[PDB]
């Protein structure tokens, strides 16, 4: 008789990392080395062979209530076991997972590493097994390294160890990040092929016999590779590498409770100054002008969401009711809206690198160009202008018979907005948009009537012309080609209905869509001395055409006196649609030269 | 598959499904499709194919059913083997954008950059070498932005030809975009595979197939493993998952600007445009039943300005107590001069003394010192007095609004290890969970089995007669019935129920340091299994089965999983107390 | 301390409340003897209360307990004591408090519960409050009418699963029908699909398109004729080709290659 | 000294559904789904006061199996209400 | 942190089930006689102003997340006589209708189970003296919170409870400033054979047996204006498990543990004052305690203040309470709210709990 | 109409939407009110929650206006 008080299949979050973490291996698939990776709880493990598994000293268990009742939550630890044949000299194994970290904010990465030695297998000695976390944004290429030596806890007797023994605080990883910082800044000047560099590529500053002090830290020891960045942690690893020369090393460890510590909790200042006048109902100026420091933010915003940036901003709006300039007895509605204003954004953390301090960065440079080149490229800047003539139509007179021919059935709305932009991404960002709507819009008033009852009739110039250049980040020289979208456009919509019959109505509409292409060369190449204010008042190619027809009949057969009980009624509606095909298909090229036009739609 | 359940592209020949095949699922398609005026089929269909059932005979004593199958094409195996082509047929080019419905041209824009470890929207040789020369102009690599790289970018807004585009994602319906579904599909199959390989390919010793022969550029930016291999098993590829897709749209639906909540309070919502707050009854409108923000001033609608709308919205699920605090101060030194001393503090109170990544609590205090100051000026008014045809008399205002905050922030002293503000990358808590397998209904008969390869006859597995049942001795498995313990069954004694394979478990006794809530279940209810190799098992037809070594027989259950895919489930191992 | 002795805060509304018995008797014989049956007893409120008046002219109780909506933002409870205008205590506020704020870098809160007490001293105003804060801050961008969502997807985070092509051919053809987009180089209609996937649900339903369910035999190499630039081996995965193709090494995907 | 009305409502419904499948070529007429729920809901208002009013409701549901899948389902919930207004 | 926590049955039966008690700090023992006053203390039911009452009452749990989730109260007391009263009182916490489905079947009969727990008791207070009363309660305990599956038998457990309690209330006696009224009350509750869950004689679970002593006084202003300052100590009458070891490693958990168990409740209740290694000053840890004020203006508005503090080492439930009640005829409506002080999230957090009764019948004379 | 897997599950339950726009966001919050699992751009039916202690938890699904919440069982 089998009883199973549990039965289950486990799966874990921490996958095993599988390939090479030492270049002298270059064959993972081999070596004949068990390694596994499982759990060590207090609710299951509590009574384990080599050492019962106890919380770490200080860490309590977490405490809920399930109903009315208080639950104490379960406390676990991952467990590695390395067993079998052993690792060799500088081979590692680990387990890795993908995060979104942001540790920008906290002074210390703190977490505690137990080790001991397998049952029925040679005893595993101090130093020899190196707890590691390696993250960054990868494992291979880009990442900081954190290695200790393991002391190992000493079995035989008792099951039941202390856990000040257990976990030893020689064994706990307690980093300092400005260390990491400070490496990174170090390796700034190590070649990639640099003889510091290891056969992995990673640089140790405790084996560089030119630097001084090392890592900074004398129980761990620090590595960096490839620029990695903790500001934004994606990959995170722990694992296991030996140390010992002419010994193949087999036991399991224990990590628990990696945790960030010490918040870094300095505050922030912002001002805000307010101007709001008005002037005898004509004009209507607001400026605002809006300077925070670093570290400001709301009540609820957290570590990673308060900002990490200075901002000084300014905006004003002006408004002007111009048509008050002119009599009252013709009267003209002209608003004017003017509104101009810029912020500039300085980031606390320089954007390469993305984890180093702008300031820490510019200090320790020693090259104007670079320093030059940081500061300018770290500088965020935009700013906004706007010219508004919205509105623009005669109000009617007091006593006024309407006409078709009226003014007053006008309408005009003019708008231009441009945005000027330079940051990380972009050394210059042109955004211009220009519309003009003019829209007509009539009603009539009290063989068949050709009178129509209404007509409706709108134009729109809508012109948008977007200059994108992006930055070279490494120097100032160069940078990339300018990028042009122009969406320069010309809209028309009319519309109108007949009541030619009591019965009969007819309502006729038609749009018109075109687009102006003077900004383009005789091939598909745009003209970078280009105006957006060139050749406002051109109608280019049609692009789209679109019509509609309703036809509403009530059949007046009541006429007849022998059908007046019938009550018919037709409705017609007809619509066509004409669409322009892209210039990929109306001078398309086969291979063999020839150029075929394959029509609109 | 019902027509609802799947679309198509007529033209590139791709098949989406709304529900996906993260599974053990089979997949078979039966097409016919028009070149010109010749017609290919490639599966069979139900109008063509052949009968589902063919009958023979009058009456069901002598009757031969014949149940035929269509012969179809398969798209996905039953198995997973990323070795067969059948694996090349599922696309890895198309992305879902995230809460994306019905995107459209001037709603959306998207870009590729290159996060190593900041967002570059291009690619630079790795030292020591440099980029192919003289490339064609569609085969740019070097100071070339990642969406002409990725062959995203080559039209203007008009979607007609440009030389190096216009820098905007090309926005195709049928080619390059879903719009129905919010999907973006690059135009070649392996954008981030062979693409950027033949971008980067110096010369023909370079084989994509190959990794060995890559040209230390290709070693940097080919990531041939997200197509050669699954998801869960790129991930094994970590260097290579920096080209981002970043990007965004605008969802309206309706007129108005969604907040994303109803019932607000009043009051509660600030509108800012371009770094001035609005006012609510001029420059927008706020339905605080359906949660609108229309923006009413004519110079904002026409703007493309980024308007921003913080509310407060108390539709609050799962959310740490928040307890808020403080004083407020409204010195008044003249009919038109204010000043104010405001100071607040907002503390959160964490469920437990563990705060997670993300899952964070805050200590913040804010105070600061305001000053208003609203007067009168005719001046401006006799100013515009002066103007041409201006004769009116509403008078003119000024006002000054001078403010400073200070934030200090801080963590609660509850969420404190040892004296410091302490997050937890990982406690190691949510990590092993666990699927149950000693159900003992989900477990059946098993057949017999092979116990050291696929020619091993132990078991009589090989067996094509009724010798292959030969070896199965009985097995009983079962979960004791609660009716034994509680209202004891005639027959059965209390020495009956104690005997370590009969006997009640208790939680703790298996489990001693773990807590149950008063009222739930306190025992176990294990899955035993009882194994008699002297007894002959169901369907065993062995002649000798008493005078054979009982130790040679077996007794087994099988049971199916719901989760198939361990690789992606990262099933790590099999555990049985 | 109160203007008078009048006290009409009057209840309005209704409440209800059940008492019952609940039995219930699945047949299922995998069940427990003991699991027969349970009888169970149901109790249930329907509180649906409002409770509005004055208490000596000096406190206002707006109260409204409703046991069948959200209680976030539903159960109300203000009691308001406003003291003669002359005194130095200006109102004191019990229950759902606000905290509004004239501020632009402050911003205050609208729904709390809590303790509001405000002071005047002679041209000075203090507000206290202490309250516990029922809501959170959400902020939205929107631009011409909508809002604007922003999403980061990475190269490994494709849509897995839910896209196939219908061939080899038309895979080996996408890159190259696709070279001049919008225009498609490939005159492919696909005019006939029919998909078929593994039945779990096992359930047979008239309105779901019919009942179409049939014994499916697929085969990986199926349609399938050489491609030019492609090895056999990435096309198929018969062992040996001699002899299975019958069409030219270009030949689009058909039953008959 | 309480005199009032009496209002009772009961509501019994019987709904049967079946799912058939068959073949034209031999007798395989295979019954693929099928429901057989029997329900009855009474309910009885009695008004003790212009306010207080009580309200016996005893509903009793039967379920019974048509295809094995699916098992025999019981269900009676009786009681009483209590309602009071202001 | 919390150091070995009083396991017991039923742990429903300790939460304050009306809004009055809970905006004086979840103490009822030597308050006012009042409705409510049968969880607290039955003995001043005797002590009723009037002669029939009813109250309905509500506490919510998760009350954003879902209704139906709560711990409702009924309780109705009737003293027929000027030194006698009969009381009933039910408690129910139930989470509502849950739905059972295996299947995805649109068309589908699914089980629909309630999970609950509910208390039923019925108490005979009897007025000794002019100012001291006592009363006898007998208790229905029955706990349906698991749900029939497989494998598990989802039968309900009962138990059968008895209380005994005490109230002593002075005359209305003059002081310099004011004359004020003393009260004081003792209950020794949940008295009666152990919980089995699992329907076994091996498995039980102590009832939660309480022990609860308080003492107020009122001063009276104005004859219209009332202030009563209550403080009642609590101590749980079940032993405590034992912590690190009492006597191989594990085996001496397991011997003291198998020693804790085996304990009858009779032994029970006397065997929790001391059973620990600490002496008195620790024995003084395991009494939680409750100090509140309520002020009454013109009998009909109430404004209760409260505080609950437990040891740190068990339960760790400490806060403060406000709490609001009106009369506006003879239906009578109380508020209270819970700001908690504690590590543990207490469940009640951001809850208003809700009380409502009605008083009928003629007015008894308070002496 | 929304459909939870079996209702008294180990942790490992399904959801039973209909076949329509798929992205839903689904939550589950424990008796003590915590989020204890947060899924949005959900379209995967099997929801593996098997960490979470034993006991009653809520699952709130929003798709589009349509909120909804249920109670599972985790024994
Ligand atoms: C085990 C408990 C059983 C339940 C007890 C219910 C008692 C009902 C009695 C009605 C009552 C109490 C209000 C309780 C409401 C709470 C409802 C809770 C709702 C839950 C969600 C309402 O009376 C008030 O309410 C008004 C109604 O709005 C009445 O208006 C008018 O009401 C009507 C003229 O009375 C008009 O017909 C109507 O036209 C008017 O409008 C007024 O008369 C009065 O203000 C007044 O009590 C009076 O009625 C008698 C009945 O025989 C009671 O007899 C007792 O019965 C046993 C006691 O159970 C005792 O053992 C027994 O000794 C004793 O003889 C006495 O108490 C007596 O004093």
């Amino acid at each position: 008789t089998v009883r199973f008080g549990a039965l289950d299949l486990v799966r874990g979050e921490w996958r095993r990392y599988t390939g090479t973490l030492d270049a002298n291996d270059q064959n993972p698939d081999d070596d004949g080395v068990e390694f596994d990776v499982a759990a060590v709880n207090i609710q299951e493990n509590g009574t384990k062979c080599p050492v019962n598994y106890v919380m770490p000293p200080g860490v309590q268990r977490e405490q809920l209530y399930n109903n009315n009742t208080v639950i104490n939550q379960n406390e676990q630890a991952l467990a590695v076991r390395i067993g079998g044949a052993g690792l060799q000299y500088q081979d590692s194994r680990a387990v890795f997972k993908n995060v979104s970290v942001d540790m920008r904010q906290y002074k210390k990465l703190k977490m505690f590493l137990h080790a001991e030695s397998l049952p029925n297998q040679p005893t595993l000695e101090d130093d020899e097994m190196v707890g590691f976390i390696r993250f960054g944004n990868d494992f291979t290429q880009n990442f900081y390294q954190v290695e200790i030596p393991l002391k190992v806890t000493k079995t035989g007797g008792s099951c039941s160890i202390s856990p000040d023994l257990v976990w030893m605080d020689d064994n706990s990883i307690d980093l300092a990040l400005d260390l990491l910082t400070r490496m990174k800044i170090k390796a700034m000047s190590i070649d990639i092929n640099s003889s510091k560099r290891d056969v992995n590529g990673i640089y140790y500053p405790d084996n560089d016999p030119d630097l001084e002090g090392g890592d900074g830290d004398g129980k761990l020891t620090l590595g960096i590779k490839g620029n990695p960045n903790f500001g934004l942690v994606r990959n995170l690893m722990v694992g296991v590498k030996s140390r010992a020369d002419h010994k193949d090393i087999k036991g399991e460890v224990w990590f628990n409770e990696l945790r960030l510590a010490d918040l870094e909790n300095k505050g922030g200042m912002a001002a805000i100054l307010n101007v709001d006048t008005n002037m005898a109902d004509f004009a209507t100026v607001s400026a605002t002008g809006r300077k925070s420091t670093i570290g400001f933010g709301s009540l609820e915003q957290g570590a990673n969401e308060r900002d990490r940036e200075d901002v000084q901003q300014y905006n004003i709006v002006t408004n002007l009711n111009l048509g008050k300039l002119l009599p009252k007895k013709w009267g003209i509605n002209l608003p004017f809206n003017y509104a101009i204003g810029e912020e500039v954004i300085t980031p606390e953390y320089d954007p390469f690198n993305q984890d180093i301090k702008l300031d820490q960065l510019i200090r320790e440079t020693t090259d104007q160009a670079e320093k030059d080149n940081i500061r300018t490229r770290a500088i965020d800047y935009t700013k906004r202008k706007s010219i508004n003539f919205i509105g623009v139509r005669k109000d009617r007179a007091p006593e006024q018979k309407p006409h078709v021919y009226d003014i007053e059935n006008f309408t005009f709305s003019q708008s231009y907005n441009q945005v000027e932009r330079h940051d990380y991404e972009v050394a210059d960002y042109e955004d211009e948009q220009s519309n003009s709507a003019v829209n007509y819009a009539y009603t009539f008033q009290p063989n068949f009537n050709y009178l129509p009852s209404n007509i409706s009739f709108n134009t729109n110039i809508l012109r948008q012309s977007n200059r994108q250049q992006f930055r070279e980040v490494e120097v100032e020289g160069i940078g990339l080609d300018p990028l042009y979208r122009r969406n320069f456009a010309f809209n028309y919509q009319y519309g109108f209905g007949f009541n030619l019959t009591k019965s009969l109505k007819l309502n006729y509409s038609a749009t018109s869509n075109n687009i102006v292409r003077n900004f383009l060369n005789d091939d598909n190449s745009p003209k970078e001395d280009f105006n957006i204010w060139d050749d406002y008042l051109d109608i280019g190619t049609p692009n789209q055409h679109a019509q509609q027809l309703v036809l509403n009949y009530d059949i007046p057969i009541n006429k007849i006196p022998i059908f007046g009980f019938v009550k018919a009624s037709y409705s017609y509606t007809a619509d066509y649609m004409w669409q322009r095909s892209s210039t990929a298909f109306s001078e398309y090229e086969d291979p063999n030269g020839t150029v075929y036009d394959l029509g609109n739609t | 598959l019902t027509t609802n359940e799947y679309t198509f592209n007529p033209q590139l020949g791709y098949i989406s499904l709304q529900q996906r095949l993260a599974n053990d699922e089979i997949l078979a398609v039966a097409f016919e499709y028009t070149v010109g005026g010749k017609v290919y089929q490639v599966g069979e269909f139900g109008s063509d194919g052949v009968d589902a059932t063919v009958v023979t005979g009058n009456n069901s004593s002598n009757q031969a059913i014949i149940t035929q199958s269509l012969v179809l094409k398969m798209l996905k195996s039953n198995l997973t083997n990323v070795k067969n082509p059948v694996w090349n047929l599922m696309m890895k080019n198309v992305y879902q954008i995230p809460q994306a419905y019905q995107i459209k041209q001037d709603d959306f824009r998207l870009n590729i950059l290159y996060t190593d470890p900041s967002p570059i929207n291009y690619i630079t040789p790795v030292q020591g070498s440099s980029f192919p020369p003289n490339p064609a102009p569609d085969s740019k690599v070097e100071q070339t932005p990642l969406l002409n790289v990725f062959n995203l970018d080559r039209l203007n807004y008009n979607n007609d030809p440009q030389a190096g585009g216009d820098g905007f994602f090309d926005y195709i319906p049928g080619v390059t975009v879903d719009v129905q579904n919010g999907r973006v599909i690059f135009t070649t199959k392996e954008p981030f595979g062979e693409l950027i390989f033949n971008k980067l390919q110096t010369g023909a010793g370079e084989s994509y197939n190959d990794p060995t022969t890559y040209n230390a550029n290709q070693q940097k930016y080919v990531f041939r493993n997200m197509y050669r291999n699954t998801q869960a098993g790129a991930l094994q590829d970590s260097d290579k998952n920096k080209f981002l897709l970043r990007g965004k749209y605008k969802s309206s639906g309706s007129n108005g600007i969604p907040i994303g909540a109803f019932n607000v309070p009043q009051g509660s919502v600030v509108v800012t445009a371009a770094g001035r707050v609005l006012v609510e009854g001029i420059d927008y409108s706020v339905d605080y039943q359906l949660g609108r923000v229309q923006i009413l001033d004519p110079s904002l609608q026409a703007s493309n300005t980024p308007i921003e709308v913080s509310l407060e919205n108390n539709s609050i699920f799962g959310q740490q107590t928040r307890r808020f605090m403080g004083f407020n101060i409204e010195h008044k030194i003249s009919d038109k001069f204010v000043i104010g001393g405001t100071y607040l503090k907002m503390t959160e109170r964490p469920f437990t003394q563990k705060s997670t990544y993300g899952q964070e609590s805050v200590n913040n205090t804010i105070f600061g010192f305001n000053g208003n100051y609203s007067t009168e000026v005719p001046f401006l008014t006799r100013l515009a007095n002066k103007l041409p045809n201006i004769d009116t008399d509403v008078p003119s205002n000024l006002s000054i609004r001078g403010e400073v905050a200070f934030l200090r922030p801080d963590a609660p002293k509850a969420s404190d290890f040892q004296g410091e503000a302490t997050i937890y990358v990982d406690d190691f808590e949510g990590s092993q969970s666990t699927i149950d397998m000693r159900s003992a209904y989900a477990w059946s008969l098993a057949s017999t089995p092979f116990i050291t390869s696929i020619n091993d006859n132990t078991f009589n597995a090989n067996s094509n007669t009724l010798e292959y049942g030969f070896k199965r001795a009985k097995l009983s498995w079962y979960t004791i019935d609660p009716v034994f313990y509680s209202s004891k069954p005639s027959g059965i004694s209390n020495d009956d129920l104690s005997l370590n394979t009969t006997r009640r478990i208790y939680s703790r006794e298996l489990y001693p340091n773990t807590d149950i809530a008063q009222g739930q279940i306190q025992v176990v209810n294990t899955l035993d299994l009882t194994y008699y190799p002297g007894e002959r098992g169901p369907y065993n037809n062995n002649p000798s089965f008493g005078a054979s070594n009982p130790s040679a027989n077996f007794g087994g259950i099988m049971r199916a999983l719901n989760s198939t895919n361990f690789e992606q489930g990262n099933v790590e191992y099999i555990q049985f107390w | 301390i109160f203007g008078s002795n009048t006290i009409d805060v009057k209840p309005t509304g209704s409440v209800e409340m059940d008492l019952g018995v609940r039995y219930t008797k699945q047949d299922n014989p995998a069940f427990s003897p003991r699991n027969r049956s349970s009888l169970t007893f149901d109790f249930d409120q329907r509180i649906s209360m409002s409770l509005m008046g004055k208490i000596g002219t000096r406190l206002e109780v707006n109260a409204n307990y409703d046991t069948q909506s959200t209680f976030a933002f539903q159960n109300l409870f203000k009691l308001a004591y406003t003291p003669s205008e002359d005194d130095i205590i200006q109102k004191v506020e019990v229950g759902n408090v606000s905290m509004p704020l004239n501020s632009t870098l402050i911003r205050g809160a609208q729904s709390l519960f809590g303790v509001k007490t405000q002071l005047q001293f002679g041209r000075t105003t203090i507000t206290g409050v202490f309250s516990e804060q029922k809501s959170q801050t959400k902020s939205v961008v929107a631009e011409n009418g909508g809002t604007v969502q922003n999403f980061d997807l990475y190269a490994l985070d494709y849509d897995n699963d839910r896209h196939f092509f219908l061939s080899q051919y038309f895979r080996n053809k996408y890159d190259v029908s696709l070279k001049n987009y919008p225009f498609i180089d490939s005159r492919v209609q696909i005019t006939r699909l029919e998909v078929w996937v593994t039945n779990k649900q096992n359930r047979v339903t008239t309105t779901g398109g019919g009942n179409n369910l049939r014994n499916i035999i697929a085969l990986q190499d199926l349609g399938e004729a050489q491609v030019s630039g492609v090895p056999d081996n990435e096309v198929v995965v018969i062992s040996s080709t001699a002899g299975f193709f019958n069409n030219p090494i270009d030949s689009p995907t058909s039953n008959t290659n | 000294i309480i005199k009032s009305d009496i209002n009772i409502k009961a509501d019994f419904s019987l709904r049967n559904n079946e799912t058939l499948v068959r073949y034209l070529d031999y007798d395989n007429n295979q019954l693929a789904a099928g429901q057989n729920i029997w329900s009855l809901k009474l309910t009885a208002d009695y008004s003790f006061s212009k306010n207080l009013t009580a309200i016996f409701y005893y509903d009793h549901s039967f379920s019974k199996a048509v295809i094995s899948t699916s098992f025999p389902l019981t269900n009676i919930r009786s009681g009483f209400t209590l309602r009071y207004n202001f | 942190d919390i150091e070995r926590p009083i396991t017991t049955g039923v742990p429903f039966l300790l939460v304050a089930a009306d809004a009055r008690a809970a905006g004086l700090g979840d103490q009822g023992v030597a308050t006012s006689s009042d409705v409510f006053s049968q969880q607290w203390n039955p003995a001043k039911y005797a002590f009723a102003e009037d002669a029939q009452g009813l109250s309905i009452s509500y506490t919510p749990y998760l009350t954003d997340l879902a209704n139906d989730i709560s711990l409702g109260q009924v309780t109705y007391y009737n003293k027929i006589n000027d030194r006698s009263a009969f009381a009933g009182s039910f408690r129910y916490f139930g989470f509502g209708g849950i739905e059972l489905r295996q299947t995805g079947d649109p068309n589908e009969p699914t089980r629909e189970v309630n999970p609950n727990e509910f208390a039923l008791d019925g108490s005979y207070s009897l007025k000794l003296s002019e100012t001291f009363s006592m009363a006898v309660a007998a208790r229905y305990i029955r706990s349906n919170l698991k749900v029939a599956t497989e494998e598990i038998d989802a039968s309900a457990a009962g138990s059968f409870a008895v209380d005994v309690a005490g109230f002593y209330q002075s005359e209305e006696i003059a002081y310099s400033d004011f004359n004020g009224r003393w009260r004081a009350g003792f209950n020794i509750q949940n008295l009666g054979p152990k919980i089995s869950y699992d329907h076994d004689d091996l498995s039980a679970n102590f009832l939660p047996a309480n022990l609860r002593v308080g003492g107020g006084f009122d001063f009276i202003f104005d004859d219209y204006n009332k202030l009563g300052v209550s403080l009642e100590l609590t101590k749980l009458l079940v032993p405590t498990p034992p912590g690190p070891g009492t006597p191989s490693q594990s085996q001496a958990d397991e011997a003291n543990y198998k020693k804790y168990k085996d304990i009858g409740w009779v032994s029970g209740i006397f065997k929790s004052f001391g059973d620990a290694p600490g002496g008195f000053s620790e024995e003084l840890k395991e009494i939680t305690y409750s100090a509140a004020a309520e002020y009454m203006y013109q009998d009909a508005f109430a404004m209760r203040l409260g505080y609950y503090h437990e040891s740190p080492m068990k339960g760790a439930k400490q806060f403060f309470s406000l709490g609001a009640g009106f009369k506006y005829s003879m239906i009578k409506v109380d508020v209270s709210y819970l700001f908690s002080a504690s590590k543990v999230k207490n469940p009640l957090e951001n809850t208003l709990r809700f009380s409502l009764t009605f008083n009928f019948g003629d007015k008894y004379e308070t002496y | 109409e929304i459909v939870i897997f079996p209702n008294p599950s180990d942790g490992n339950f399904n959801i039973g939407l209909n076949n329509f726009n798929f992205p839903y966001s689904l939550e589950i919050f424990s008796f003590t009110g915590q989020k204890v699992f947060e899924k949005q751009n959900a379209s995967d039916s099997i929801i593996s929650v098997s960490y979470l202690p034993s006991g009653i938890y809520i699952v709130k699904i929003e798709k589009d206006s349509k909120t909804t919440i249920k109670k599972i069982i985790i024994n």
